[PDB]
């Protein structure tokens, strides 16, 4: 009875290509990977650790 | 009938899934150089605790941090100096999960004991003492999480999560569904939705304002340990115990890519992402955290400086230091 | 002579190498680092120091057959001596009662042997060691009578043994013949212990399933030690009772039959697993 | 400046200050955890000790600490908290030994068999051993001596089987449950026997309700436990 009508709400729902959301993870990652420490190590002048 | 009908909806489901996958994420990422190599090095260690260690939770200032251990104390941390700021004693001695207000100024907690405890850190003219004890769950707690200074998120044992409100103690809304234990949670950036792992290989997508459930994933093989969103906020990751990660996407509705390894035949007791969303890391059972790569699935680094089960880790909000737990009662600051 | 001087330098090497190891194990690898250790290594640098100021000399002055550094340097040489086995053997004892401890009473282990007495209990072990050797040879305490005594004395070319018959019965006792009657109790003790239980076990659950297994350790310790260090310490004993009995081929012989158990030490006392993945790891 | 620096330090030392001082209580008190099934009567044990979310109980005996933990209101097939009593002294396991006949289906004897050897095969208590408590003896006296029930019929085993010859029947006694008594302590210690090597045993006691020797049964059985660990560790057995 419940399951029923929970997967009804979830049959109808937009989707998107993968194409698409693999495009815009990658160039998220591309566009935010100057500013990541973890990836290029820092100066170790402005290194609070070291 | 309706038991008929079920299963006729869950056919036309993957049909719709199928038809969207025009390539795969490997596929596109072919021309992407590789990151390399990535070797990091302890810069401090953390002594004080008497016992094995399950929670730590990093402070929004990327300087102070708490810990949770089984021998019943809860001790703030200074990371920049190795000085202990405080420690909470606690009632019962067997401690779950742990949390750290956005503000700083409470610090959650729970455990066996099916109750979730706030202990108020600034307070005048006096220590801490606990400020409000929260009750109806019928499980071990398995995490809470912090929204602002006057609602929390707590998942338990009994299937079940819901949304506290601390001035008065009571559930505004509750979260059913899952048919096993919950095992964590993670909250959106802005938020607005949350995603929970269960025991029963599922995890779901749920609203907090509305209290329903929107998309369902079921991609793994056995329990599920971990979650956390990406930092856009329109994917996650999840860690199971078969030795495999896997990336979804809400959009898409599917999953996108698996980190498995030949050679790792150990459960996952965490996940973690980086400042950037590029690489993600993960705990195992072996003692030793590995660190992949999000769009290629390699490995590029190990941080084996463990003597016991890794049980915990987490990464700062400015993306400059790696913190990690174990069993055997230490912590360390990764850089 | 030829020959002799070949075989002697493995036995310096082997001293060395086998007590470095276990010195920065312990040092380098926090878990290793437990209340039990602590005798561990102070018994590895006891004979540490042995294999590095001891063996050399006497080994360059058995080659030459003459002393080349005057008088003062023979008798540090000698002080040393006396103080490196007397430190090493007391130690033994004091693992054994550890041991005893640890097993008779198993409750109130964790209270009696707390990590701020291991170091006193170290601290009056060294003293102890360095009362007996160095106080009475330094001060000409101990010295002899006779003809030959005096002259090799006059002579800075001569660095050879002679003592009163006093001084030689009070390092023995001191030294050797007190420990071994503890270790001996103590281990009667524990030996008894593991066949009790041994034999509960069996009348448990016999039907679904001796002394071997502590018959073989104990076997090994007692008998290592005992077989390296009761020759000299009798005759230590002998030729000063009755002289004219004892030659200086044999005594040098048993001396240093009884310094390579300072090199058998570690074969001994760190053979557990975690010693092993340490070792392999380096 | 370093006028804050001082005041972190003063601080940092009397927290380290009180750290060392509750060590030594942690190290000097022994741990329980209490198990069993529906029905065995874990209460009704642990109620007449003390007067000797989680329950827990702190008794002393002999000037040494104890400290016991009932895990109740966690009611799940699937045990995912078993996990954290992996450092504990000894396991407390109480089967109520007079229903065999007894439907949950399976008999409750074969539901209690089979929870012993999930616990006894766990990847994380692989060094814990086992207190077994064979409780409610008066009520199998009673099943036994009456003709109403028969083990066979549950028990097909039980036919062929015969009384150990090293046997401490009590005073008054009948054959017939002392037969009957051994059968069960012998299904259980089989499959204790089995997994283990030296790293952990089985401690089966006989138990009932009115008697109040149990305190001195879980102190001998901790003192042994303790000691075999210290033996195996030498490599003297
Ligand atoms: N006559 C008799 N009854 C017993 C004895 N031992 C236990 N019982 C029964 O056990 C009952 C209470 O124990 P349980 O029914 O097991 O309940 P509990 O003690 O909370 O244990 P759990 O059910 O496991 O939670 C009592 O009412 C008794 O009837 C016994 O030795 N003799
Ligand atoms: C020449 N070497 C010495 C001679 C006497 C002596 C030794 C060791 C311990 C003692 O108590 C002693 O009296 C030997 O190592």
């Amino acid at each position: 009875r419940k399951l029923v009508e929970q997967l009804k709400m979830e049959a109808n729902i937009d989707r998107i290509k993968v194409s698409k959301a693999a495009a815009d993870l990658m160039a998220y990652c591309e566009a935010h990977a100057k500013e990541d420490p973890l990836l290029t190590p820092v100066p170790a002048s402005e290194n609070p650790f070291r | 009938q309706l038991r008929q009908e079920a299963e006729q909806l869950k056919n036309q489901i993957r049909d719709a899934r199928k038809a969207c996958a025009d390539a795969t994420l490997s596929q596109i990422t072919n021309n992407i150089d590789p990151v390399g190599r990535i070797q990091m090095r302890t810069r401090r260690t953390l002594r004080g605790h008497l016992a094995k260690i399950y929670a730590m939770h990093w402070g929004t200032d990327s300087r102070l941090l708490v810990s949770a251990s089984q021998d019943g104390k809860l001790i703030i941390w200074d990371s920049y100096t190795t000085n202990k700021v405080h420690a909470i004693p606690l009632r019962s001695s067997w401690v779950m999960t742990c949390a750290y207000a956005p503000s700083g100024n409470y610090v959650a907690c729970g455990g066996l004991d099916n109750i979730c405890s706030i202990y108020n850190l600034k307070t005048r003219e006096g220590n801490v003492r606990v400020s409000r004890e929260l009750a109806g769950h019928t499980g071990y707690l398995s995490c809470c999480r912090f929204l602002d200074d006057n609602q929390i998120v707590t998942s338990s044992g009994d299937t079940t999560c819901a949304l506290w409100d601390i001035e008065t103690g009571q559930q505004t809304t509750t979260f059913t569904g899952h048919t096993g234990d919950v095992m964590s949670l993670s909250l959106a950036p802005d938020t607005r939705l949350f995603v929970s792992g269960a025991c029963d290989a599922s995890a779901k997508l749920w609203d907090v304002r509305e209290g329903m459930c929107r998309q369902t994933f079921t991609g793994h093989e056995s329990d599920i340990n971990a979650i956390c969103f990406f930092p856009n906020g329109n994917a996650f990751a999840t860690g199971s115990d078969d030795a495999t990660c896997r990336l979804f996407d809400l959009r898409a509705d599917q999953e996108l890519m698996t980190y498995s390894h030949d050679n790792i035949i150990c459960g996952i007791t965490s996940v973690s992402f980086s400042k950037s969303g590029r690489l993600l890391l993960a705990g195992y059972d072996d003692f030793n955290c590995n660190v992949w790569d999000a769009l290629k699935a390699d490995r590029a680094g190990v941080l084996a400086g463990h003597d016991n089960r890794v049980s915990c880790l987490g990464v700062t909000d400015d993306g400059m230091a790696v913190a990690t737990g174990s069993w055997d009662s230490f912590l360390k600051i990764w850089n | 002579v030829v020959g002799m001087g070949i075989v002697m330098s493995l036995i310096v090497l082997a001293i060395v190498f086998g007590n470095v190891l276990v010195i920065t194990a312990i040092a380098k690898f926090e878990r290793l680092q437990t209340v039990t250790n602590y005798f561990i290594t102070s018994l590895a640098c006891a004979d540490l120091v042995m294999g590095l100021a001891v063996v050399p000399f006497g080994a360059a002055h058995i080659l030459t057959k003459t002393w080349t550094f005057g008088n003062f340097w023979c008798e540090f040489w000698t002080s040393i001596d006396v103080l490196c086995v007397t430190a090493s053997i007391e130690t033994l004892c004091v693992i054994a009662v550890d041991r005893y401890f640890a097993i008779t009473s198993p409750f109130k282990y964790q209270s009696l042997l707390t990590k701020n007495k291991a170091r006193v209990i170290i601290l009056m072990v060294w003293i102890v060691s360095g009362l007996t050797s160095f106080l009475p040879i330094q001060m000409h305490w101990y010295r002899a009578t006779h003809q030959e005594a005096i002259n090799c004395y006059a002579e800075e070319t001569c660095c050879d043994f002679f003592t009163n018959q006093a001084y030689a019965i009070a390092s023995s006792i001191v030294s050797f013949y007190v420990p071994l009657v503890i270790m001996v109790f103590v281990y009667s003790r524990v030996f008894q212990e593991a066949k009790r239980q041994l034999q509960k076990i069996d009348k448990s659950e016999g039907r679904f399933h001796k002394e071997h297994k502590a018959l073989k350790t104990l076997g090994i310790i007692m008998g290592t030690f005992t077989l390296c260090w009761l020759p000299f310490f009798i005759v230590n004993i002998v030729h000063v009772i009755q002289d004219n009995l004892i030659r200086k081929e044999v005594y040098i012989l048993l001396n240093w039959i009884g310094y390579v158990n300072s090199g058998f030490n570690p074969l001994i006392y760190c053979r557990s697993p975690d010693f092993r993945i340490a070792f392999q790891e380096l | 400046q370093r006028n804050e620096e001082k005041a972190q330090r003063e601080a940092n030392k009397k927290i380290e200050k009180q750290l060392q001082k509750d060590k030594q209580v942690y190290r000097a008190t022994h741990r329980l955890l209490l198990l069993g099934a529906g029905e065995s009567g874990k209460s009704t044990i642990v109620k007449q000790m003390r007067i000797l979310g989680i329950f827990e109980t702190k008794f002393q005996v002999d000037k040494v600490n104890f400290h016991m933990f009932d895990v109740g209101g966690q009611r799940d097939e699937r045990r995912k908290w078993i996990q954290c009593f992996n450092d504990v002294t000894a396991i407390i396991f109480v089967v109520a030994s007079s229903s065999y006949n007894m439907v949950i289906q399976t008999n409750r004897l074969q539901e209690a068999l089979n929870l012993f050897k999930s616990i006894w095969n766990n990847r994380w208590l692989r060094t814990i051993s086992v207190i077994l408590f064979l409780n409610k003896q008066d009520l199998l006296a009673e099943k036994v001596l009456a003709g109403k029930s028969k083990i066979e019929d549950y028990f097909p085993e039980f036919a062929r089987y015969t009384t150990p010859e090293d046997a401490t029947p009590e005073p008054g006694e009948d054959p017939r449950v002392t037969r009957a008594k051994y059968f069960i302590r012998d299904e259980f210690l089989r499959i204790s026997t089995a997994s283990g090597d030296g790293r952990h045993y089985c401690y089966p006691h006989f138990t009932c309700a009115v008697d109040t020797e149990n305190i001195r049964r879980v102190f001998n059985d901790c003192r042994d436990i303790i000691q075999r660990m210290h033996l195996r560790q030498y490599e003297l057995l």
